[PDB]
RNA sequence: UGCUGACU
DNA sequence: TCGCCAGAGGACAGCGAGTCAGCAA
DNA sequence: CTGTCCTCTGGCGA
């Protein structure tokens, strides 16, 4: 996910909104050197659209990517390398972040 | 060179206004006025024997533009 | 014998669908009635269409229609390998209950190599390309799509949308990046004419 | 700045 | 054995313009 | 007041 979701900021950026969904879907039928070839030539062959990225169509894409990101991919998960380091921050009230032990 | 020929009424607007504002600050005034006071009443006696030197820059949504002068634009 | 009811309206609608897709269909498969339906044919493995496109006769289409009320991973293999034998690209799996919902990213796994399509059968028992306020849709050409971005001087973002999985793009098999002009039945200006890009 | 009235 | 279809409540944020006055904190 | 949006929230076969 981390990957994918860079790798399609990185096209969104110059305007590339097909990428997308190809990225997703190369990502699927196979990480980074597979994902980062397809971007880097995107992101080459489809420059000079930095100016011509500033586009409804490209701005929806663009907030439904990071807030399906903020909303999907940021909840309390046990840990991938060690499989104890979950060390919950909960936070109360504002002004109030507390960790456990 | 694709675009209307004629002069839509927010360019005859804009152009007259324009003129005005011109003759106002001291323009020589190409018309032969005749004793009116009104600079605008002026702009539009030159618009009608076609004596403006300005050109209307058409830009479209794209950012490439078509110059047409006042004179070759067909006042309604 | 309402099965067959269903299985000849399902066939016709697959039959008007592959003739607006560019497929060799012929007038009689277009104008077939019940009783001679039943006539020819009872299964759901003989009901099974291989058609033809107008150019690139190479370029076929491979119909199913699958015996399992809800197709799987496996029953997708199993003709699959029909395909990639007979030496096909694209096939038309019309289910009559799903697809369990792993399967429906395995159909989308398969590279362009075999790039198939699902059809649930109550999708298919009309044709909303009859409806009266569905337009006429139709798949612009790589060199027509061109001369609107020159003409209009635009970008193919900057352009309506139109979803990869609305019911009329999925019906015109469209994928993704290709625009496609509407011709909308205006009761103000007559014929008026839209382009939407698939996406 | 707010609460009371008031006008179309 | 928990992912996703279903399923629940909780929170927020909006609620037509524009005027005139007085009184009081 | 009412609506969406948001955030969970434990519950059977793969």
């Amino acid at each position: 996910v981390i990957h994918l979701l860079l790798c399609q900021l990185r096209v969104l950026e110059v305007g590339a909104l097909q990428a997308v969904y190809e990225l997703e879907r190369i990502l699927n039928r196979f990480i980074r050197e597979e994902l980062e070839q397809y971007t880097t030539e995107i992101v080459q062959n489809n420059l000079l659209g930095s100016q011509g990225a500033h586009v409804k169509n490209v701005c929806e894409s663009k907030s439904k990517l990071i807030a399906l990101f903020w909303k999907a991919h940021m909840n309390a998960k046990r840990c991938p390398h060690c499989k104890t380091g979950r060390s919950v921050v909960r936070k109360e009230h504002n002004s109030k972040l507390t960790i456990t032990f | 060179r694709i675009t209307t020929p004629y002069m839509t009424k927010y360019e005859r607007a804009r152009v007259l206004g324009t003129r005005a504002l011109q003759i106002a600050m001291c323009a020589p005034v190409m018309v032969e006025l005749e004793g009116e006071t009104d600079p605008l009443l002026i702009a539009m006696k030159e618009l009608k024997a076609r004596k403006i030197p300005i050109i209307i820059r058409r830009y479209l949504p794209d950012g490439s533009y078509e110059d047409w002068g006042v004179d070759e634009l067909i006042i309604t | 014998e309402e099965e067959t009811y269903r299985l000849w309206k399902i066939r016709k609608t697959i039959m008007q669908l592959c003739h607006d897709r560019g497929y060799l269909v012929t007038q009689d498969e277009l104008d077939q009635t019940l009783e001679e339906f039943k006539a020819q044919s009872p299964r759901r493995t003989d009901l099974t269409v291989l058609v033809a496109h107008n150019d690139d006769p190479t370029d076929q289409m491979f119909v199913f229609f699958p015996e399992e009320p809800k197709v799987g991973i496996k029953t997708i293999k199993v003709y699959c390998q029909r395909m990639q034998e007979e030496n096909i690209t694209r096939a038309l799996i019309v289910v009559q209950q799903g697809m369990t919902p792993s399967a429906k990213q395995s159909l989308v796994d398969m590279a362009p190599k075999y790039i198939l399509e699902q059809f649930l059968q109550q999708e298919l028992l009309i044709n909303i390309t009859e409806h009266e306020l569905v337009p006429e849709h139709v798949v612009m050409t790589k060199e027509e799509v061109t001369e609107l971005l020159a003409r209009y001087k635009l970008r193919e973002n900057q352009l309506p949308r139109i979803q990869a999985g609305d019911p009329v793009a999925r019906y015109f098999g469209i994928k993704r990046g290709q625009v496609v002009k509407i011709i909308r039945p205006s009761e103000t200006a007559g014929r008026y004419i839209t382009y939407r890009l698939v996406q």
